[PDB]
């Protein structure tokens, strides 16, 4: 059984969802630029 | 990469100066020459896929007992092969125009040919049976300019030498 | 959504200058070139079909992605590719046009690579046949031509990757 | 399968499955038992449904196999026959699952687009899937032969 | 060691492509300032013997404590050392700027000039400014605006080669940081 | 007839974009236009709208 | 037979070059032959006088003002009754190859310095340096030297015409010898001075100690660890600078390695490798969905052969032929293009690309976790509730000591 | 380097013994079967340079990306360099067999070759399908079950030698793992 | 660096301007001393190439044994470590004069240097004296008392920024032991 596996549902499907965890549009996570920086404790004069 | 730079600029740095007029002048002629043989490097890679169409079969029309079990061309997959290493030899010559020395040549195709050809029994007088029909398919004011189809001759056969 | 004419007005607008020597000397550039990007775009949209049938097959069509388990097994699978290199055939035909690749980013690139790691799309053989797109697409516009569209694809593959 | 678009069905409406949809899932399972035995004689016979399915095309289409054609020479040939396998297969799961929702979404969503960006007449493998029909009818009765071969027609049909 | 030219080809072999019509217009246009190019590196080699006394002795009034004892400019052996990576990087930097690709730089250069550096005990922070000064002479020299000594010229724009060489000397300034 | 809205069906079969976004993409199209805006009046239009 | 006869074997009569340095790291880089003509210019005499102070001293600052013993040893040879093996003998008899490679090297350093400086290779065993130990301390080091070029290594693989070089032999007799080599003749940068750190030892970069790494390599067998023959390193000098998949040249360092990072990196490149091992089983056959019908669509399809050109004339159309040996196949252009599209289309390939790109990522995590107690971390993850427990009390894997105090 | 008889005798230095009638039991059998051990490593030499060339190919037709621009068997330099690596593994294990004893293998074959095909870029999970291939051949030449060639022999059994011959072989696959 | 003095915001769309909702109070007043502690600083980076080096050899020459082989400074990576170290503790007390407080030494150089030391064997009663010479460096040079080297300065007067900078070299030197 093939490594690459895929995403969706229906026929012609791997058994994985779609998007790997069922999301097609993921909503990011990420902060934006200065706090991103800001979380990581080492850029505190920048 | 065996080039008109990387020999003034190899033989300066082990001398340890400065690129002086002697090796200036060397480039200029990469302005002059060049014009042309960038001019069989554009033919060359926009016919490409017809031209080791042309060449290939005459590995097989020449010899035709490649097509027999036990040897080299025996099977669909090997065939295959036989096609694709043409593609090879004409893809390094497009990179040798457009370097401007036989460097893609002497580094990828032609080191250690000699030990993989007696090592997987494949007849290198078959390979140069495909350079050389293309060396004289070659129409001189046709398929390129007159001073292209020297540089495209010149790295063809120098090719024929590597194997021959 | 830029073109070449939209992006110099900007940069000069951008400062409330005029339109000096330095930003018409490149709108000049971008005329000069207007005769080649029109034929590169007539031609190209006449053998759409057939540029895509050509990079398929001279990239990715006999690899294991295509057999069962590979990334484009399913016919619904396959069928989405060459849906899906039209669009880099044809974004690429607009942003040679354009002479800027803006439109390209936001209209293909912003969440495209976020969106093949969603579904498992493989990102290397999607690159591989843009490059095998773009050689293909130099036979036919030409050396300088498709030097032009060439500039837009590898765009495509930078951001991409 | 018919188990999974009659879910869908009542499950878009709001609603659960009527007697109508739950009469037959019940009709559906215990047909399970007749339906394993069908596909299993398509099973084994794919070397002479496939094989003799190919005959039959190219004694009828010619064109396809002579030099020009899509399938010329060793190489396409061979590739003119596993395109024949993959139908055959499909069939037999449409038959397990009691309805071409395997065949849908596999082999016939699009399959237009493949075929002509593939050079592929799709008229000519449509007449592949009708002489595999023929050989696959005259492997079983006549009430399997009303079904095996329904599921070709099917494939027929969304072919063209 | 690569150029201009073999880059573009081992990108191409990157993608088992043909150097076809899209890419021979970045070369093309590459030696349509081919002459730009020499008459670029022509002011570099002409000014080298005194651009790297110019760039050390720069770096000593700034930082005197390397020709203080103990420190890395005081002994005399060890200031005609000094004298000699400043003009053996502007040796490599001038090969760089004429085969128009920093691999000769990223392999010959700097190929274990960092841990040279450590391992010598070199201060690498006086390091980037030998390096850096010899960047603000070349794109004064490319430019043409070095402010005792003008060459002649055809008259024309040079802003990119001013460009690429201050690229390749960042590319020896963060290399040995 | 054959139509397409291959971009549409793909930013939605993907979840890149809603039904209502699918919906009102197809409504500012020129074969909705074409269809149901040209050959009608103002007046009309508001009601098959 | 690949490889006829090695480098220690003289080459016979028939080459220019021997076989094993054609296909090489030998014909890519600075590291060749530059042989002196019989009769030569001047200018050519200082070419090969450049190569010599470049190979003995190995890239050490001769400072061209002094030359003191020089000029002796340089207008023997510039006359030419001194060959190249008795300049390269001569140099190793003098001063100043004796204040930096000897009046500060320890025994260890010094015979691992000859053979970088006279031979090309490193020392590959042990009891080969403890002939050249014992060799120096019975007669001394002015008859070292003569008992350490005039066997029979150096006038096989160098002669009496040509200079010494780094010998890419290609056939390594340990494996090791090939990571000693590339740690000794450390890149195109480092010198000896530096790699021994005589510099820094020295009072004012003079009369320093050219103390040595790589002793417990000698003693005992030990490999040479991969970030010192990789990263300061000579075949970054002659890298072939091509599109190697798995790129070769190992990372710079990460500051603010996390043990979160490494910990589902070690995860993946299980979760790959045992992938691969399931696919590879089934490669070649039955990934290949057209072989199974390749015995029969061979011949169903050899029917009506045409032999010239022209015909299946089809009812009256010309629609001919092309009687080659891919078309009479049925092939294409983008049928032995196939092969070199198999990076992103493969699926055996594609696991062991990202396989060598995860674990080449690892070797560089896991060895930038050498640094443990006042590192200043960082969280650039968005510290997600998966957490590995520190559940280290008691034996989990425990190797197996089956003679714990069997005296 | 050792071989099967001087290996019991630093195993017999190690407490000061003589080298009595009770050890001497499996030498004087090693000897009882040496004509055997000549007959076993005359197949392997015999087929050797076709023994690579099976082998470095048959991983290449398991892992076709290698010949694909990019992966590591790819140039006729890194086939030459492949197919020779093929032949120095094959030419220490038929050293390894002849002696009896996996000295001459450990301190000269493997000893840092994982560090050296690390620093390479050599695959590593490949190179055990290249032994595992020769693994499978060295183990049909001796026992004369190879589908293609068969070769003349005294009758009686061998397969003591074919699992010499295989421990000798998953000592190189353990090696650079 | 540059967060030890506020910088004002005068132009638009910054959000610091307007709605800034402060101005920094504790560095507003530091600029009222501002120009006498950046020339101590001066005073300090400019002659920070020769400090180190005076210092980590002043330590080997009145304890002899840290250059003996078996010693912590005899190999050439710990010789590096060593002056890497002074080095970087004379730019961390450079940070704590210029921003005026040594909270910034006390979490970035100092939070957790005595158990790294002891992790690694470094002599504890060795490395105090390596800093009491930076100690006694660094009052000659605010001070302007330095044998060998002046500089000019203005008209005035720097003790109580020698005696803050003399507090971090013990703070530094009490946290280490
Ligand atoms: C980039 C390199 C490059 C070339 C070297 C040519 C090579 C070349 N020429 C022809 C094809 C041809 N070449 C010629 C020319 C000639 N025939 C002769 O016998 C005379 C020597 C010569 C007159 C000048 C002619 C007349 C044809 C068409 C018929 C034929 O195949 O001979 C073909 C077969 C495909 C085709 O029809 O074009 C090829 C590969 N094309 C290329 O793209
Ligand atoms: C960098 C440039 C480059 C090349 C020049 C080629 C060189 C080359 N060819 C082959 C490999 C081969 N080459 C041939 C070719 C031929 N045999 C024939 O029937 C004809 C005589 C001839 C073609 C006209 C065949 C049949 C094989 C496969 C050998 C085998 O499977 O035994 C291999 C071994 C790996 C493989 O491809 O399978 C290599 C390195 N490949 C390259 O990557
Ligand atoms: C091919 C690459 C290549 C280089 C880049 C140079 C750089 C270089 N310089 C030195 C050697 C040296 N390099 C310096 C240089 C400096 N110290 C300073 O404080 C300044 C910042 C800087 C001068 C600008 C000094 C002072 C020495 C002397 C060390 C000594 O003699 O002990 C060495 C060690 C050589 C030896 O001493 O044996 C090297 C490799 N040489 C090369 O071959
Ligand atoms: C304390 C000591 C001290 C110096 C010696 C000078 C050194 C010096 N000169 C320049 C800047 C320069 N330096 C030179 C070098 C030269 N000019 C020439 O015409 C000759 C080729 C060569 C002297 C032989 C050039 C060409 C420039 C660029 C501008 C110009 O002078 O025209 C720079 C970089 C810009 C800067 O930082 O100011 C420095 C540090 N400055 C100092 O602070
Ligand atoms: C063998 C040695 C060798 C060289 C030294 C150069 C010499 C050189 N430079 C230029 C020619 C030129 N060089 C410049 C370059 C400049 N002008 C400026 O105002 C800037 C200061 C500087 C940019 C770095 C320009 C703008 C031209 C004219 C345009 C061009 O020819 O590219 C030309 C073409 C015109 C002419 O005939 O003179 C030549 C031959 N070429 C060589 O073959
Ligand atoms: C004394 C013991 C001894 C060995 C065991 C071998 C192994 C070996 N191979 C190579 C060198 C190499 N080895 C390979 C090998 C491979 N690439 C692949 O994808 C395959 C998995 C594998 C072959 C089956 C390649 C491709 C190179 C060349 C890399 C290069 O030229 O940069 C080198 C470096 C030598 C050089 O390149 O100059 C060594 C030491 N040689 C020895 O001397
Ligand atoms: C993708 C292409 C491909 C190959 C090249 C072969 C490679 C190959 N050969 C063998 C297995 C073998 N390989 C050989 C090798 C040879 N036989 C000889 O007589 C010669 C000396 C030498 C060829 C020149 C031998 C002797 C065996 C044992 C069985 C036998 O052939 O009798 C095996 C392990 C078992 C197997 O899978 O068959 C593999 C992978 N197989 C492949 O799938
Ligand atoms: C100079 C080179 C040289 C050799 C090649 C061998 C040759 C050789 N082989 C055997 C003899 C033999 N060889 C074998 C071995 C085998 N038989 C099989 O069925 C297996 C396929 C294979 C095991 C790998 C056996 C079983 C005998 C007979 C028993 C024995 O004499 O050991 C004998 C003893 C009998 C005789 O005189 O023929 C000799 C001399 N000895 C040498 O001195
Ligand atoms: C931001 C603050 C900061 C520091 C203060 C240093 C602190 C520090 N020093 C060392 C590491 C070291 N520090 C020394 C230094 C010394 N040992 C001696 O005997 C002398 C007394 C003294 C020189 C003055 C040595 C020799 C090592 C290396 C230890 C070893 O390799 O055995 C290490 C371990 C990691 C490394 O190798 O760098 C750390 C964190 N690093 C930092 O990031
Ligand atoms: C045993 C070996 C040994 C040494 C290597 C030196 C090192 C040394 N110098 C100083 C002491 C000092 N060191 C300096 C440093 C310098 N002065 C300058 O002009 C330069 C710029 C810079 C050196 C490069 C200064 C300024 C003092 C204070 C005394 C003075 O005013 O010079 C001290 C401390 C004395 C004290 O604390 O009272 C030591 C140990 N002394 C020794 O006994
Ligand atoms: C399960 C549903 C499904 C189908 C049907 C499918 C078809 C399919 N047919 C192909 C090729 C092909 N198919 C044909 C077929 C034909 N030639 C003829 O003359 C006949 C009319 C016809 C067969 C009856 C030929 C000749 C090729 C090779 C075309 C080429 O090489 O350019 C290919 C490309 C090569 C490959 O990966 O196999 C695919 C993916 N894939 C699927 O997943
Ligand atoms: C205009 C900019 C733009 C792009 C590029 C785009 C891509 C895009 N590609 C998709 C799928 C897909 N894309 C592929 C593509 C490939 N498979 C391969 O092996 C190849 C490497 C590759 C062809 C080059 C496949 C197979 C799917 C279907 C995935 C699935 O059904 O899970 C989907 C999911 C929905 C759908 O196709 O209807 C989107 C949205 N959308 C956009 O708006």
């Amino acid at each position: 059984r093939t490594a690459y596996p895929y995403t969706g549902s229906g026929y012609g499907s791997a058994g994985v969802p779609y998007g790997q965890d069922t999301y097609g549009y993921k909503a990011t996570t990420a902060k934006s630029i200065t706090e991103t920086a800001a979380q990581a404790g080492v850029f505190n004069t920048f | 990469m065996k080039s008109v730079i990387t020999t003034v600029v190899s033989a300066a740095d082990a001398a340890g100066r400065f690129p002086s007029n002697s090796d200036l002048e060397s480039i200029q002629g990469n302005i002059q020459r060049s014009a042309a043989r960038l001019e069989a490097a554009e033919k060359l890679a926009g016919n490409h896929e017809a031209v080791v169409k042309e060449a290939g079969d005459a590995c097989f029309a020449k010899y035709a007992y490649l097509k027999n079990p036990g040897e080299a061309g025996e099977n669909q997959e090997k065939i295959n092969k036989c096609y694709r290493d043409v593609d090879h030899y004409m893809r390094l010559v497009n990179y040798c125009l457009v370097v401007g020395g036989t460097g893609p040549l002497d580094e990828w195709g032609i080191a250690g040919a000699r030990e993989v050809y007696r090592t997987l029994n494949l007849p290198t007088s078959a390979y140069v049976a495909s350079i050389a029909y293309t060396r004289d398919r070659l129409c001189v004011p046709r398929d390129m300019s007159a001073q292209a189809g020297v540089e495209f001759s010149a790295y063809l056969d120098y090719l024929i030498n590597a194997l021959s | 959504m830029q073109d070449a004419i939209t992006s110099v007005i900007n940069a000069a607008d951008v400062q409330g200058k005029y339109l000096d020597a330095n930003s018409v000397e490149k709108l000049r550039g971008y005329f000069q070139t207007g005769e080649l990007r029109v034929r590169a775009a007539a031609t190209i949209a006449a053998n759409a079909a057939t540029i895509i049938k050509e990079a398929v097959a001279k990239s990715l069509l006999y690899s294991d992605i295509t057999r069962p388990g590979g990334n484009m097994y399913t016919t619904r699978r396959y069928a989405a590719c060459i849906r899906d290199l039209d669009y880099y055939l044809r974004y690429a035909t607009y942003g040679m046009l354009a002479g800027d690749p803006s439109i390209l980013d936001e209209r293909v690139l912003n969440g495209l690579k976020e969106t093949y790691n969603s579904l498992g799309v493989p990102i290397g053989a999607t690159i591989q046949a843009i490059q095998a797109m773009k050689e293909v697409t130099g036979s036919l516009v030409g050396s300088d031509a498709g030097k032009e569209m060439g500039l837009y694809f590898d765009y495509i593959c930078s951001g991409l990757s | 399968s018919i188990v999974t678009k009659s879910i869908v069905n009542a499950d878009a409406e709001a609603r659960y499955l009527s007697p109508g949809e739950l009469d037959r899932i019940k009709s559906f399972v215990l047909s399970g038992q007749r339906r394993l035995r069908i596909a299993q004689t398509l099973t084994e016979n794919r070397e002479r449904i496939v094989k003799q399915g190919g005959q039959q095309l190219f004694q009828r289409r010619p064109d396809v196999v002579s030099p020009g054609g899509n399938a010329y020479g060793e190489e396409m040939t061979a590739t003119c026959l596993r395109d024949l396998d993959y139908y055959l297969r499909l069939v037999t799961y449409g038959i397990i699952a009691g309805d071409v929702t395997p065949i849908e979404e596999i082999g016939l969503v699009g399959v237009k687009e493949m075929y002509s960006a593939l050079g592929t007449p799709i008229s000519g493998v449509a007449e592949g899937i009708r002489c595999m029909k023929d050989v696959a009818c005259s492997l079983l009765s006549g009430e399997d032969a009303a079904e095996v071969g329904f599921y070709f027609d099917y494939t027929l049909a969304a072919m063209q | 060691m690569l150029d201009a030219f073999s880059r573009v080809v081992v990108n191409s072999d990157a993608k088992a492509a043909y150097v076809g019509g899209s890419d021979l217009q970045a070369l093309k246009s590459f030696i349509a300032d081919g002459n730009k190019r020499l008459d670029a590196v022509n002011s570099i080699v002409s000014n080298a013997s005194c651009m790297v006394s110019d760039a050390v002795s720069g770096m000593i009034c700034e930082n005197p404590g390397l020709i203080s004892p103990g420190g890395n400019c005081y002994t005399n052996r060890r200031m005609a050392a000094c004298l000699r990576d400043g003009e053996i990087i502007l040796r490599y930097v001038s090969y760089a700027l004429l085969a128009g690709d920093a691999s000769v730089l990223e392999d010959r250069c700097l190929n274990g000039l960092k841990e040279t550096y450590i391992a010598l005990g070199v201060p690498t922070n006086s390091s980037i400014r030998a390096v850096s000064i010899m960047k603000a002479q070349a794109v004064a020299f490319i430019t043409n605006t070095a402010t005792e000594r003008k060459m002649s010229f055809a008259a024309g724009d040079c802003t990119s080669l001013a460009s690429e060489v201050a690229s390749y000397f960042d590319r020896v300034g963060a290399a040995i940081s | 007839y054959g139509f397409s809205f291959s971009v549409l069906e793909s930013q939605v079969k993907n979840g890149q974009i809603s039904i209502k976004e699918f919906v009102r993409s197809l409504g500012k199209s020129s074969v909705y236009q074409k269809q149901f805006y040209q050959p009608y009046v103002n007046s009309r239009v508001v009601e098959l709208a | 037979k690949v490889v006829d006869r090695l480098d220690s074997q003289p080459s016979a009569a028939f080459e220019q070059t021997k076989q094993v340095y054609t296909f090489s790291r030998y014909i890519l880089g600075p590291h060749r032959a530059v042989v002196a003509p019989v009769a030569m210019d001047p200018s050519e005499k200082e070419v090969v006088l450049r190569a010599v102070y470049r190979q003995v001293f190995g890239n050490a600052y001769i400072m061209e003002e002094e030359r003191a013993e020089l000029r002796v040893m340089e207008s023997q040879f510039l006359l030419g009754e001194l060959s190249v093996k008795e300049l390269v003998r001569a140099l190793a008899k003098s001063s100043t190859y004796k204040v930096r490679f000897f009046e500060g090297a320890v025994q260890y350093r010094f015979i691992e310095l000859c053979f970088k400086h006279l031979l090309g290779r490193a020392p590959d065993n042990h009891e080969e340096i403890a002939v050249h130990m014992r060799k120096y301390q019975q007669e001394g080091y002015d008859a070292e030297i003569d008992s350490y070029l005039d066997a029979g290594e150096y006038d096989n693989v160098f002669g009496d015409d040509t200079v010494p070089f780094l010998r890419f032999r290609g056939v390594y007799t340990p494996c090791d010898s090939f990571n000693r080599q590339c740690a000794l003749q450390g890149g195109w940068a480092n010198s000896d001075k530096a790699m021994g750190g005589a510099a820094l030892s020295g009072y004012n970069g003079s009369d320093g100690r050219q103390m040595s790494t790589m002793i417990g390599n000698y003693i005992s067998g030990k490999p040479i660890p991969y970030e010192k023959v990789a990263a300061d390193t000579p075949l970054k000098s002659t890298a072939p600078n091509w599109y190697a998949r798995p790129n070769p040249a190992l990372a710079p360092q990460p500051a603010y390695v996390s043990a979160k990072e490494i910990a589902e990196l070690r995860s993946r490149v299980s979760k790959l490798e045992a992938a691969w091992s399931v696919a590879v089983k089934q490669s070649a056959a039955a990934k290949d969905t057209v072989e199974t019908w390749r015995a029969a669509a061979k011949e169903m399809a050899a029917m009506r052969g045409i032999s010239p050109m022209g015909e299946a004339y089809f009812g009256g159309i010309a629609q001919k032929v092309d009687n080659g040996a891919l078309a009479q196949l049925g092939n294409k252009a983008s049928s032995y293009k196939k092969y070199l599209y198999a990076i992103e289309t493969d699926e055996v390939s594609r696991l062991e690309v990202d396989l060598e790109e995860a674990k080449g990522q690892l070797r560089v995590l896991e060895a930038a976790m050498a640094k443990s107690t006042p590192m200043t971390r960082t969280a650039e993850f968005k510290t997600l509730t998966k957490n590995v427990a520190a559940v280290t009390a008691a034996e989990k894997a425990d190797p197996l000591s089956k003679r714990p105090r069997i005296s």
